């Protein structure tokens, strides 16, 4: 929630919501200077003070989520969710080391759009080839995929 | 995959007559408190209740507290089920009146309908732009910005507020980051380096995502199950918004407050304004008090005013005491514990003790329960210790018992494991003779009076 | 150091009949209890069945606490064991039910397996870019082993790592890519010739060969608490060491119980059942007791092992007597095992044992005369006695102790059999419940 | 490079180099450039 | 600028003044009239051996009880322990009415004045570079890189001691702490060797005079060396360890820096911390590097220590690293503080009774009270006659023994201020009636102060 | 030397057509008024105005709980 404000029609009520429940010089000692004052401090002739002499916002002790709670699902309990996707890890990751290139087939476009996923979490090269792919870009693609050894799953 | 004390019970095992048939999914016999409890379940599904009193008496060992898994497994997952003890109110920050207004706000449930506004991009061009500053100690501040997002499938060059800004800052939100601002806080978590600034050759360990399909201004519903006192809690300590109460507000250490009559009434407008907008569903529920007898004076003359709301939660009170003292006033003994005043606003079912063949047929559900089968001699063992001792002494003879009888190479449980087991492992009366018989004088071997 | 249980090196029972042994592993002369105990053990290590209640019941000095220590060597630092004394839970921070609360779950272990990425070489350059009063900083490190070479980049976090460690060209360390620590390993050069403020000369190490980008499992064991504590505060961390935990509410840990049972169903955690030992339980007042026997009812319980002192005494709180201090609505759940004063004959395979623990040789003699000793005032006075006539034979110069010096140290030391009598004497100059007289 | 200062060392020695445009600030008098 | 006072540097007599030691043999045998004590033969013994307990380190949990009544010298022979360890092993006295408090539960004080007990001696080394600076001259690289203005190799900076100046060559990664800091010609630094940053104290006092009003802290010159090698030995208590990983001290934050600037609240320590602290302190005793030393925790009036805290007792006493505990408890058959159930003896329940080695105490004989005394008397620089002597010993037999040592100071005063300088019979029988004891406050209290009156007592 | 803002005034009212401002009139009297007032002081809210500070700069005070 919001904290609760008051509903109060005058002028002088906005502007003291305005500098008790903000109150830019607390905003300004806690994140820090702007970039202005950093370039006026730093071409000086002399050396100069800053009234925020750093962010004095502290450090979040966990590194993952910090200061919020919004969170999102994690490629982590994707790999898992499917029993085969669990199984292809293991040998894609066996596959790379070997220096192996893939094609990679499959009955379902959807499915080629979830592993697209997958693929860029364990950052792997790929192209796509489907019946949505354009003929040239079709040319294309394959051509890529036998030039430039790079891409490691079709 | 553990079996508690408590597994077998799969509820109340009723008819479509509302009849309770003995032995059925868990429970053996206890017919008039099993019919009762299915009254109470059917009040509690009716929602024409704003606080009703239900006591559940009878003596220790006889499964009060297994009627009340039966109703919390008979509710379902949708309903909401609080259950306390009487000890664990007496709390050091707050009054216990204001534990107990906590546990019956935490057993009413509300089901909310949410319409999120997403800005789900990636960050293509961040550009500061300040105001005027005069004199005045603290120097510049940023007033406005110029972040580019840039999602699949068409862009959009968008200005910030001040505050939207520092929500960004407090993220580290660089250039390719992709981010999701959420425009109801403020808030706005960065999700990783989009993937056309990918390289192996990296050290941050950071998480690559590919951009963000569909349009970049989404609009999202989903479906909350939200208590009242998940909401009283939110507008007493405020954590959400790009304000100083609601940041320096999530640094300090949280402390249980005394949420006032004026929130608990104002949450409630609100609330009955979201029912009649057709979004939220009221949905009550059951504060379930065990051992309420640890609850003094000053507990039941609150219950009094916090039953008499429109809007309360069935109460389920347990005790295991017969004429007793209050805690609070020591100069009163009536039944229960409860005060006599109290008294005349509960239900009150009773419970019976069992007998010599419900024994046997709790004795043989718990057994292939925990997953130790054992022979009919031994059934009558155990029985005839539960007849002899106690109902929840027998029943844990079995655990032993399997162990030495996987050490004699066994697989089901003879008369010798617990013949065995009757001697390794003893009750409370036989304990307390054999104090009372050696500890005859205090000394060398002898035990402190 | 020597404490009063260093001697124990487990239960000491076989593991195939868990049949007791007479003498084996320090806890010597007792069958009935350690054999209870043992069968207690398995059902832990079983991790099966959930919320019992063992209480081990007699007189004092009689090993209780002996066979606690027994089953946590026994379990080894896998299985989490909290020595809880029962004077701890009666804060004045926290409610005395949540200090219950969190004492059941510190003991149910969480552990989990996750993977990290280490590296491994030689460095060969750092490139730092630094502002001028305040600003982001830029990094471009060149690292190398036998087979690749590679240009990574750096963020602010991993600078102020490299700051910290002063990690100069010419140096073997391995950075843990998700945890972020830097680890020197050593040099593969010497010491410049060029600068003076640079350091100490470290290990000589060659180049590391194989590959840069390696993995690693790792295993991580947290107990319940400390999930409880790190999904509680939004940013008050590092509260679940200075115990400034002030109340953590219900609608937390019934968030929690779900997700662990959910990381449990997945495959990523498993859940470890432990063992909460409370010392002396009879401390604890009606109020403890009316908690610890409602948490004994779920699957996230532990199984609690618990001693006791007293014959018939009154239950704290209240104002009536039950046997051992505890509630007879609480005694029907629990489960007790009697332990027995000894004899005199397993008193000197004690003191045997506790004298060959603390370095003491001694002759026959004086061990029959400190058993005699023992037999009338418990082994607490007579390990005592042990270590004040080791260093009375070391005072007057002698190899071993004799019986001289165990008289001695009888006729220095009272045991409390005759201090009692020390005060029934001298009544007149010891203050009782009323005045007292100076000569 | 506008204000910030490279480090770079190497197996033979380590040296810091300034952009230009910092020598004649207040950044200098270190460096020996100075106003 | 603070005048030094050239006066006599004496100290002040405390009630333990006198006590030196426990005046032993090379035996263990004690000697009557040596180092301050009078008689208390087994006593002495007893504590003599604790002694040797404490200073060879095999003791890791004991305990020991001093009995007897009040006034006979449980505390002088604390006092004597602690003055026969020395000074370089902990010694920490607390009372029974110090664990209560209001921040933190009772058994918890009892813990951190368990980790004031111990000791934790470290051996390590310093190397820095110090002095005032005198020049920072950069030098110009070989090759410089293209695209950048000044390209520096190697930065030279001039430190000169109070003892000998040197020249310095430094990798030019100092320059941002001398921008950061504000380092000039004229302040002293000090340069450490593992990092390797500079920080400034303060301006130098030779150039104290350039200027008139811009002042700050004009600090000498290091009058030492200037590339101190040296080694330094580091006592820290682990009572010290537990509050600076508790509590941290220096953070660089809003709520840091509010933590330090409110009030320093004790917090209770999760066992946890303990545990990791136990487990890391004794790997570093395994690798060589630290001592434990264990001390003495000498809990005074133990019999103000109620039930709930003996029981936290037994389990801090099992604990692989505790100091000994010396109890001092002078009741006989007492009512326990917590349990109002059980008389036990000493104030001790009968389950602690039986850890601790009871030492006793024995009141004092009719013609020692006078070799106490003559001791006190030269101690304090009292001089007086024997008769006044004998007149204090019968004071001291016949009354208390903490009476007859106040008698030497009103004594002295009416004597030097009638005219004498040793005092006589007349000035101790002028003080008897100025000063009085219990007995005959008590002769008063009931005889004149009949009832409840005008002129009478308020019962 | 205390200072309040009252409002924007009504000459200036219709500069703009839908500003947000308090349009009050110009004070028809003095603009110098010299008044006297006798006031009362507890020693008490002496004691307290010099311990902490007190309601002008204290906006840490909004947190509320230490
Ligand atoms: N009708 C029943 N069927 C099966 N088990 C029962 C029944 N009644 C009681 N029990 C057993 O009794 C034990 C304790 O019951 P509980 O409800 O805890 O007793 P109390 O009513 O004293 O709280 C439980 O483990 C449960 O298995
Ligand atoms: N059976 C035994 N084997 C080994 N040591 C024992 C045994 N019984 C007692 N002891 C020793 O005696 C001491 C007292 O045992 P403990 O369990 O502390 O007694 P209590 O149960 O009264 O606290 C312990 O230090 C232990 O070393
Ligand atoms: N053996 C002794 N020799 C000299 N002075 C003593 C001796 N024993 C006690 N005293 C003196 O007696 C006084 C009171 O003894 P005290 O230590 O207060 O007794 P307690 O230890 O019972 O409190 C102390 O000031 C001490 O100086």
């Amino acid at each position: 929630a919001p904290p609760i404000e008051v509903v109060c029609d005058s002028r002088s009520a906005v502007i003291e919501r305005e500098n008790i429940m903000f109150h830019p010089a607390m905003r300004k000692a806690l994140f820090g200077p702007t970039p202005s004052e950093i370039k006026e401090a730093s071409f000086g002739p002399r050396p100069v003070t800053l009234y925020p002499p750093r962010a004095l916002l502290p450090a979040p002790d966990h590194d993952k989520q910090r200061f919020t709670n919004i969170t999102v699902p994690s490629m982590a309990r994707f790999v898992t969710d499917s029993g085969k996707l669990a199984k292809l890890d293991e040998l894609l990751r066996e596959l790379k080391e070997g220096g192996h290139r893939v094609l990679l087939y499959f009955q379902m476009t959807r499915m080629i759009d979830l592993m697209e996923e997958y693929l860029t979490y364990r950052n792997y090269k790929y192209c796509r080839l489907d019946g949505s792919t354009k003929l040239e870009d079709r040319r294309d693609t394959v051509a890529d995929f036998q030039t430039r050894p790079e891409i490691f799953i079709f | 995959h553990r079996t508690a004390a408590h597994t077998h019970i799969k509820g109340l095992g009723l008819n479509s007559s509302g009849i309770a048939e003995k032995q059925a999914a868990g429970f053996v016999g206890q017919c008039a408190a099993r019919e009762a409890c299915g009254v109470v379940v059917d009040l509690i599904k009716a929602h024409k209740m704003a606080g009703r009193g239900v006591l559940l008496a009878g003596g220790p060992g006889t499964g009060k507290t297994a009627l009340a898994l039966a109703i919390s497994q008979e509710l379902g997952t949708k309903i909401p089920f609080c259950p306390i003890t009487g000890s664990e109110i007496y709390s050091t920050e707050v009054k216990k009146t204001e534990v107990l207004m906590e546990n019956f706000r935490r057993a009413i449930g509300l089901r909310v309908r949410e319409t999120k506004d997403v800005y789900e991009g990636e960050v293509t061009e961040m550009t500061p732009e300040e105001a005027e500053n005069p004199l005045g100690g603290y120097g510049k501040t940023i007033s406005t910005l110029l972040i580019g997002l840039k999602s699949a499938r068409g862009q959009k060059k968008l200005r910030l507020d001040p505050s939207i800004y520092e929500a960004i800052q407090k993220e580290r939100v660089q250039v390719g980051d992709v981010i999701y601002i959420e425009t109801n806080t403020g808030a706005c978590k960065r999700v990783g380096r989009s993937d056309a600034y990918a390289t192996e050759f990296d050290l941050e360990a950071e998480e690559y995502v590919p951009i963000p399909k569909g349009e970049v201004h989404k609009k999202k519903e989903i479906v909350q199950d939200v208590t009242l006192h998940d909401l009283d809690v939110a507008n007493a300590r405020p954590q959400g918004g790009q304000d100083i109460i609601s940041m320096m507000g999530q640094l300090m250490k949280p402390k249980m407050t005394e949420i006032t009559d004026k929130l608990r009434m104002e949450i409630n407008k609100v609330v009955q304004k979201y029912i009649n907008q057709g979004v939220a569903e009221l949905i009550p529920g059951v504060l379930f008090i065990d051992e309420a007898h640890m609850l003094d004076i000053e507990c039941f003359t609150y219950l009094n005013k916090a039953l008499e709301s429109p809007i309360a939660p069935i109460v389920v009170l347990a005790s295991n005491r017969g004429i007793a003292t209050i805690r609070g006033a020591d100069d009163l003994k009536a039944a229960h514990g409860i005060p006599p005043d109290f008294l005349q606003r509960l239900l009150i079912i009773p419970t019976h003790p069992y007998e010599p063949d419900e024994i046997r047929r709790i004795v043989r559900i718990r057994a292939q329960t925990e997953g130790v089968q054992l022979t009919d001699a031994a059934v009558d063992r155990v029985a005839e210790h539960g007849v002899r001792i106690s109902l929840r002494y027998c029943l844990q003879l079995l655990a032993p018992a399997s162990i030495l009888a996987r050490v004699n190479g066994r697989t089901q449980v003879d008369v010798q494991d617990i013949a065995e087991a009757e001697e390794l492992f003893l009750d409370a009366r036989r304990s307390a003779n054999i104090l009372t018989s050696t500890g005859e004088s205090g000394g060398l071997h002898g035990f402190i009076s | 150091l020597i404490a009063a249980h260093s001697h124990i090196r487990g239960l000491g029972v076989d593991a195939d009949t868990l049949e007791p042994r007479p003498s084996s592993q320090g806890l010597v002369g007792q069958e009935k209890a350690r054999k209870a105990a043992a069968v207690v053990l398995e059902m832990i290590k079983q991790g099966k069945i959930a919320g019992r209640a063992v209480l081990i019941a007699g007189p004092p000095s009689t090993g209780k606490t002996a066979i606690a220590m027994g089953m946590a060597q026994s379990l080894g630092q896998d299985v989490p064991f909290t020595t809880l004394a029962a004077s701890e839970i009666f804060s004045l921070e926290m409610s005395k039910t949540e200090a219950l609360t969190q004492a059941f779950r510190k003991s149910i272990g969480v552990r989990i397996k996750e993977e990290s990425e280490i590296m491994e070489g030689e460095v060969v350059e750092i490139q730092i870019d630094r502002s001028v009063t305040g600003g982001a900083k830029q990094g471009k490190l060149t690292i190398k082993t036998t087979d690749m070479e590679a240009i990574y980049d750096m963020g602010s976090k991993m600078i102020d790592a490299m700051t910290k460690e002063r990690v100069m060209a010419g140096d073997i360390i391995s950075i843990d890519k998700s945890s972020g620590k830097i680890t020197k390993l050593g040099r593969s050069y010497a010491r410049s010739r060029d600068y003076d403020a640079m350091g100490v000369d470290t290990k000589f190490l060659q180049c590391p060969e194989g590959e840069l980008q390696k993995r690693k499992e790792v295993v991580h064991t947290v107990s319940l608490h400390e999930i409880d504590v790190i999904n509680s505060r939004t940013q008050g961390f590092l509260a679940l060491f200075s115990g400034d935990t002030g109340e953590i509410r219900s609608e937390i840990r019934d968030q929690i119980n779900t997700k662990v049972a959910e990381w449990k169903e997945e495959g990523k955690a498993e859940i470890v059942p432990g063992v909460l030992f409370i010392d002396e339980v009879h401390m604890l007042d009606i109020e403890c007791f009316s908690y610890i026997n409602r948490a004994l009812e779920s699957d996230l319980a532990p199984i609690v092992i618990m001693a006791s002192n007293r014959g018939v005494s009154r239950i704290r709180g209240t104002d009536y007597k039950s046997p051992h201090g505890l509630p007879l609505d609480f005694l029907d759940r629990v489960v007790i095992i009697n332990t027995h004063p000894y004899t005199p004959d397993e008193l000197r395979q004690i003191l045997s044992i506790r004298a060959q623990e603390e370095e003491v040789d001694l002759t026959p003699d004086a061990l029959a005369l400190l058993t005699k000793i023992g037999q009338e005032a418990g082994l607490r006075y007579a390990s005592n006695l042990i270590t004040t006539s080791q260093l009375i034979a070391a005072k007057r110069r002698a190899k071993q102790v004799g019986v001289e010096d165990v008289q001695r140290s009888f006729k220095l030391f009272y045991d409390p059999a005759r201090s009692v009598r020390f005060v029934q004497e001298s009544e007149k100059r010891l203050i009782g419940n009323d005045g007292v007289v100076d000569f | 490079d506008p204000m910030m200062i490279r480090w770079v060392n190497n197996k033979m020695g380590s040296v810091v180099a300034v952009p230009e445009e910092l020598l004649g600030t207040h950044a200098g008098v270190v460096f020996g450039a100075g106003p």
